[PDB]
RNA sequence: GCAGCUUGCUACCUCGAUGUCGGUUCUUUCCAUCCUGGCCGUGCAGCAGCGGCCAAGGGUGAGGUUGUUCGCCUAUUAAA
RNA sequence: UCCGCUGGUUCCUUCCGAAACAUGUCGCAGCAUGACCUGACUUGAGAUCGUCGGUGGAGUAGAGCACUGAUUGGCGAUUCCGGGGAUCCCUCGCUCGCUUGUCAAACUCCAAACCCCCCGUCAUCCUAGAAAGUCGGAGUCCGGACUGCUGGGGUAAGCUUGUAGUCCGUAAGGGAGACAACCCAGCCCGUGGUUAAGGUCCCCAAGUGUCGACUAAGUGUUAAUACUAAAGGGCGUCCCAAGCCCCAGACAGCUGGAAGGUUAGCUUAGAAGCAGCUACCCUUCAAAGAGUGCGUAACAGCUCACCAGUCGAGGUUUGGGGCCCCGAAAAUUGACGGGGCUCAAGUCGACCACCGAUACCACGGAGUACCGCAAGGUAAUCUCGUAGGAAGGCGUUG
């Protein structure tokens, strides 16, 4: 269930990076959980949270 | 009050490009047109005579006839037809 | 007059000297500060703007004075090179009848800005970086817009 | 920045009429606290001051000039 | 009497349906001519509200200094036109060039996206009559609002004056608490069905719905909006990144150490580390100082900085974000629509099911437009309506 997520999101007026580890039953749900967590934490939508890789860990 | 003469608001309309000022090419003055031949109005500021009203700048008319050294055009303004006299120095053919 | 009277950008620019008349002078005397002849400061930070507005020249003068005092007090007289950038080219007019011929007359001068456009710039050594930040933070307090500080050159040195 | 308690700006309502200023009588509301209640600081020994915070329960008067509001002055008063 | 000024002007249905603008006017509460609406007739084949490609017009946004005006310092010279104090003893601003930092509505070496004329093509309309023309009848020249143009003016305004589109005027019905012009929808009558906007704890039809987080303030529970508070701060809490020290041992404490010299220079007696020059007061040992403070005429120790033994796992500096808190005071009693609501009935990112119009679908019916000798035929491309134009009918007395 462990997973690795990498990508970049638009924090304010600049681009950052992240390496969040999300627990989930599979990989598509890991991507969905990443999107939802970023929406909760930073108010962004599914257009500024570009996920480069969701490689299993 | 604003004036309403015949040359109003033509600061840039009646100007010449920087590498265009002086004597214009002379071959443009001897071009000859026939009946029903679409032409473009492009006023050359260097020539003072035979100039249509600059409101017809950039319009396309068709030749109707000749009166001396000036052709009679048929330009549409709005929904009317206006007959405009212009020497061939200000005109320019349409490339089909 | 109050500061917010002439701070928004709602109308066209009005800056041609030869057409208007009787523009009052300015107070800001020198636009370069400190060691002009030096060119070997490795750190170059600056104060930027977060929103479009108009800054009166008096506000710029006050900010310059306060930054000068702080920097000279802490860093030293030869340890920095401050340089204001925006010059006030705009002109401010105040009506003074009612709305009958309400067009105003010249009362002052202002300098328009743009978002993320640098206003001040300070160069220092490595040991006086915190003093430079401390100086630039007070100067932005007299300024009519939100302001943030960006370290342009030598970011790896300080960070 | 707040209030709308001074003067301005506008012309949205009222010209087949919404009876003006000041005073008098009587009732009520706000707090941005003059006194009364409780606290904190002081370049607060005591007495008395200076500055700030909570608090609208009660009090906030009598007279000379002036149509005056406003304002000046008089003797009291916890404060007027 | 007269008025360009105020009030009134009587039956039904059907077809179509505006302008609140320009010019002239002793013109501004009026009128004429034109645009816009309507009825009839003539003629007889094209028209362009839209797409694509091309020949042309750009001088606005943006951008920039090459002209015109401004504008910031450094450098090199104007051996001038210039101000400072007998070889003008020599200082030297204005000015001319190279480099740095800003501008322009009446600047442009540049330069879009919209937009306009014409040609070709597609597409729609059209012999049931395109374009054009002739004649009859008018209303109208107090407008207003929303979304764009950083529109112009103004401190601002539910202010004033422009412009493109669409609306109210003259627009039902559904939803917004109520709402002229905000969202869905442009409407003949009757029945059934499914949806739009918007909603689903109760008022109130349909979710005490699902997944992942945030808020502790009753903050919030308010598409747009004339109805919603700012700068500044927060070691409040939730995240990302970057440096630095680190179990052979980092931070907070437990401890003592901070001893060599000095009582530093100091005139007042005295400001002896803490008024006033200096410098690491030790060659040297963790520590040892010109050194903060309780003390302190001066000190002095107590000891600051600054390291050392000690525990025994993470610590610390900065930048960028989400929500919330302070900043935050008004007059009758009270407004998330109300009750109330806290792993929510709030906020953020997604998702599922259902409710809900006269919209869309089906059936029946009326009227209208056009055609047809009639019977009848076609209508997704017909059914809102104020000023107003036109057609057919009802009634009263003779
Ligand atoms: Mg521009
Ligand atoms: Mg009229
Ligand atoms: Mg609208
Ligand atoms: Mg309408
Ligand atoms: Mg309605
Ligand atoms: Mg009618």
């Amino acid at each position: 269930k462990s997973f690795i997520v990498k990508g970049k999101f638009k924090a304010g007026s600049t681009w950052e990076k992240f390496t969040k580890k999300i627990e989930s039953q599979n990989e598509k749900n890991a991507t969905d959980k990443t999107y939802s967590i970023f929406g909760s934490k930073h108010g962004v939508k599914r257009s500024q949270v570009q996920i480069e890789s969701v490689a299993e860990e | 009050t604003n004036s309403h003469g015949e040359k109003r608001c033509t600061r840039y309309k009646l100007q010449k490009t920087v590498r265009e000022r002086g004597i214009s090419p002379v071959s443009r003055a001897i071009q000859e047109f026939e009946e029903g031949q679409m032409v473009h109005i492009d006023i050359d500021p260097s020539v003072q005579k035979g100039m249509p009203n600059p409101k017809f700048q950039g319009s396309t008319g068709k030749v109707i006839g000749q009166r001396g050294r000036s052709y009679v055009l048929e330009v549409r303004s709005g929904n009317a037809m206006k007959e405009v006299f212009s020497l061939p120095q200000h005109l320019k053919p349409q490339k089909y | 007059k109050p500061g917010s009277m002439y701070r928004n950008v709602r109308q066209r620019s009005f800056t041609r000297r030869k057409y208007m008349g009787g523009v009052p002078g300015s107070q800001v005397i020198h636009y370069d500060m400190g060691d002009k002849a030096n060119t070997s400061f490795p750190v170059k930070i600056s104060l930027i703007v977060e929103e479009k507005c108009q800054i009166r020249h008096t506000a710029l003068e006050a900010a310059r004075i306060t930054a000068n005092r702080h920097l000279v007090a802490d860093t030293g007289k030869m340890g920095f090179y401050m340089k204001l950038r925006v010059y006030p080219h705009e002109v401010i007019r105040e009506n003074k009848s009612g709305m009958r011929r309400a067009f105003g007359k010249n009362v002052g001068t202002a300098a328009r800005v743009k978002p993320m456009q640098k206003i001040f710039t300070v160069a220092v050594e490595k040991q006086n970086f915190k003093a430079a930040k401390e100086a630039l933070w007070h100067a932005g307090q007299k300024l009519p817009t939100p302001c943030r500080i960006v370290v342009d050159e030598g970011a790896e040195l300080v960070q």
